[PDB]
DNA sequence: TTTCAATACATGCACAGGATGTATATATCTGACACGTGCCTGGAGACTAGGGAGTAATCCCCTTGGCGGTTAAAACGCGGGGGACAGCGCGTACGTGCGTTTAAGCGGTGCTAGAGCTGTCTACGACCAATTGAGCGGCCTCGGCACCGGGATTCTCCAGGGCGGCCGCGTAAGT
DNA sequence: ACTTACGCGGCCGCCCTGGAGAATCCCGGTGCCGAGGCCGCTCAATTGGTCGTAGACAGCTCTAGCACCGCTTAAACGCACGTACGCGCTGTCCCCCGCGTTTTAACCGCCAAGGGGATTACTCCCTAGTCTCCAGGCACGTGTCAGATATATACATCCTGTGCATGTATTGAAA
């Protein structure tokens, strides 16, 4: 089953606050609309290698190891959790 | 000549009739003029632009601007 | 009343939220956002907390630096509100277009 | 005078990275002195960032390390900031910047 | 019972206390710790066998070693870390 | 005689580069400024040519790649010629510049 | 000895046709000076890579392959030479 | 020979060799060369396709780099595998600006 | 005297008459092409290591090759290369 | 001699036509690099012994997914007004385009010796093994530190009253 | 009886004093996280042997490198002017800021069981070794695609000639 009508959990005010703490003072229309887009666009960039990963694993559970490893891929590495 | 400080408009007058061009004496080559022809000062020289609105709504002086843009003035004879 | 000016509580805000790191975006929905995105690769799958907060702290990491970059695109552009162009040229000049 | 970090003056084993570095598949003959460069730079420059990560606790009233202090330490210095350039730390933020342009006058 | 981990606490601990004698540390920073010894770890060792596949040799020793560390590093850290090295060499095989 | 208005041959000459392949630096100053900068590492060094085409290939790569991020950036400015603010931008945001 | 006056090879019309190539119709003034700067900033960031190649090679002539692997590690790879 | 009994033209041997040799593995299988060598021809037949058709359109009897940037960079899925590579002897895609045209 | 070097330009000139029986090719493309097998020869032999030493396993099969193909290449031309290799693998397996 | 429109007439504006300097194959020819052939060999290939990594069946309890009552802060919808976004006349000075004259990029030739590159000797240092043991790691614990909360305080930003420049408001003395 | 002595008159721009709310400096009593004590058992330690990779001496000849003579072409000095960049100024509508109101978030209490995780047997698949032959290592000579090019050739763009709508003057028609 494939679920729709949740892309929209990215209100407003989370982006504005995301904009004041990046340091912008006033904000248009569309850029909700779109940054939302990409965002979802990096989360399958995401989460696409780590269902790779966990099929690597021969697991159903998707672990912190996979997803590390999968943003560590990209040239972002992540600290915080230490393996 | 130039002894007391007349009126704004009369100084207004005279910078336009001190201009000759097809398309009319710009408003901040007047200003121009103004400040470099008379000892006004920074708020004695903002009063160029409310003098120049009353001469334009007294009918002294024709606007051939574009869409009201403040682009040129003449003297109506 | 008592009228303000635009821009007074905007930069008691800003310096505001220059200062704390607790979490803007809240958990559940981000969580069901990930699970959907994920029934996209395959049926029946399971996740823990550790994937969601380390995919949030990303995704907040990249929209600020993204946020910051169009910001900077805008004043450039003599410019005080921002536009999606400029967030169009910022990714267009990063490579990821 | 039986551990060789004890013959060497340093407080990173030895024996440990000598037998990662000939069981992570790099080399089929390792020698018995790099492990001591190795230990020695990893020590240098785990002291120089709890150097700068005391420094930032006791400039910010705080007796213990949070990776705040980390984050700052890292963002403040130009050598960890280009050695840690394409590094993403959790729990740190950004630096308090405000433009010049948005200011009032 | 519980399956044995490693980590990396005791010796940070230890240069923590030898640097600032009261200072403490907490859990996420001592994960940030362990991942950034593991990103030198798997970077030096990458490096040195790097060098060691272009150099065509079979054998990773010192002058490899201080080769990688100088060119990872920039400068002058780099420097300081080749005496770290070399002093403490010196003390070992004196030894 | 006859004038011409800036900007006629200017895309002739654009779109005849945009189609040849060969070198636009010369090969000995390049040499020459290359032989200056080793000096200030270490004396008495001897190079070849492929290091030399190596090097001017890889500078004009990336000169390239810099000016059409500059000329890109300008077009956004609302302006045609570019300027060294552009160039700073363009190194800022591609985060080799600090 | 260190050398001086060679900076000034890249002359205006070089700099001029690599603007052609690029897309550009007009150039200002302080251009030329900043990019030859840039240019040789990017010169020593590879060439200090080199040196220390051919100090690890026991050798006196730097070869391609050194230059190779300079600009390799910088993540710019460079084909066209196989080796 | 191995490489007549998969079908392939790339040598299986070889590749088993280097595998082996690299440093990579102290045990190393018997068939996953064939599948390596299986995806490079692929890959290798595709690019030589594009490069002739590139020849062909260009009226040129023999394949140059210029026919291959050409064809990396006018792909998408050449060129996102390829987007931190720069070819020499190549060039730039000809690109006129709008803006810059007469009107 | 001399010194016995390998290259990969017997296959390439097979390859291409297979497909294109009148095309040639020059030195600086395979140059080229040569590299770029070096390069992809690095690339698929370390994400097989790194797959490798993150199972906790100590033998390079067939389903980790894979894996590593369908990681590196985006979505479609994985599937043709899996494909490329099944087949053949196939094939190899009726015969030995 | 004057009341009103035609028209007669001189400015910016839309369209068809002409001159000239530059992109573009088209028969030719000559020169070097693409391509088929040959011979020696060290890497590729076939047959057989070995053991330990790898596949699969079984048991335990850790932890991810479900849900229910509940308090409230953050999510949501409408008003109005200051100034920010957008369209426009204009000023001079900075770039291109094409003059012309001096210079150093480029090409053919000759000679040399520094050190890259190949072959050989062998001994210091490294791989592998049996026995020892003490430094490193997992569960209890409680205690000294900061997290949460009521109150007084000095800092920074938005809105209000008074004064100067003179112009008509309209009177007395000069021509 | 009317103009300039200015008598006063009343409306826009700059300053510092003025109030209220948000940021900022001090205890209070409680809690769970850093830190010290404890004890178990596997990996680091000591030392003998045998072995093959690395340190070091020597003969080639090759590619790195220095001096030279013309040759056209790229680099350089300098007159002119037009269009793009930049400053000034007007209008309107959009996203800033405060307030009535409703809904879904985190902490919480508790019930289930699934696929995460530790134990073991035994076996098929990989490693090691001697023997052996044809794919692929590279010297060689020649010969066919395309480098250089002179004479027509059709196309792109700046310059210049030509059709057309409006304010205003002068001879005719009207007061």
């Amino acid at each position: 089953k494939v679920l729709r009508d949740n892309i929209q959990g990215i209100t407003k005010p989370a982006i504005r606050r995301l904009a004041r703490r990046g340091g912008v003072k006033r904000i248009s229309g569309l850029i909700y609309e779109e940054t939302r887009g990409v965002l979802k666009v990096f989360l399958e960039n995401v989460i696409r290698d780590a269902v790779t990963y966990t099929e690597h694993a021969k697991r159903k559970t998707v672990t912190a190891m996979d997803v590390v490893y999968a943003l560590k891929r990209q040239g972002r590495t992540l600290y915080g959790f230490g393996g | 000549k130039s002894t007391d400080h007349p009126k704004y408009s009369d100084m207004i007058v005279a910078a336009i009739q001190a201009e000759k061009n097809r398309a009319g004496s710009s408003r901040q080559s007047i200003q121009k003029y103004i400040k470099s022809h008379y000892k006004v000062g920074e708020n004695a020289d903002s009063q160029i632009k409310l003098s120049i609105k009353r001469l334009v709504t007294t009918g002294v002086l024709k606007q051939t601007k574009g869409v009201g843009a403040s682009g040129s003035f003449r003297l109506a004879k | 009343p008592h009228r303000y000016r635009p821009g007074t509580v905007a930069l008691r805000e800003i310096r505001r939220y220059q200062k704390s790191t607790e979490l803007l975006i809240r958990k559940l929905p981000f969580q069901r956002l990930v699970r959907e995105i994920a029934q996209d690769f395959k049926t029946d799958l399971r996740f823990q907390s550790s994937a969601v907060m380390a995919l949030q702290e990303a995704c907040e990491a990249y929209l600020v630096g993204l946020f910051e970059d169009t910001n900077l695109c805008a004043i450039h552009a003599k410019r005080v509100t921002i536009m999606p162009k400029d967030i169009q040229l910022a990714r267009r000049i990063r490579g990821e277009r | 005078a039986k551990t060789r970090s004890s013959r060497a003056g340093l407080q990173f084993p030895v024996g440990r990275v000598h037998r990662l570095l000939r069981k992570g598949n790099y080399s089929e003959r390792v020698g018995a002195g790099a492990p001591v460069y190795l230990a020695a730079v990893l020590e240098y420059l785990t002291a120089e960032i709890l150097e700068l990560a005391g420094n930032a606790a006791r400039d910010n009233k705080k007796t213990r390390i949070i990776p705040r202090h980390l984050q700052l330490a890292i963002r403040n210095d130009e050598e960890l900031n280009k050695l840690l350039g394409r590094v993403t730390i959790a729990q740190g933020g950004v630096l308090p910047n405000i433009q010049a342009v948005l200011l009032p006058k | 019972k519980r399956s044995r981990k490693e980590s990396y606490s005791v010796y940070v601990y230890k240069v923590l206390k030898q640097v600032h004698p009261d200072t403490g540390i907490s859990s996420k920073a001592m994960g940030i710790m362990n991942s950034f010894v593991n990103d030198i770890f798997e970077r030096i060792a990458g490096e040195a066998s790097r060098l060691a596949h272009y150099n065509k040799r079979s054998t990773i020793t010192s002058r490899e070693i201080q080769t990688a560390v100088r060119l990872l590093l920039p400068g002058e850290l780099a420097k300081h870390a080749v005496s770290e090295g070399t002093k403490a060499v010196t003390k070992y095989t004196s030894a």
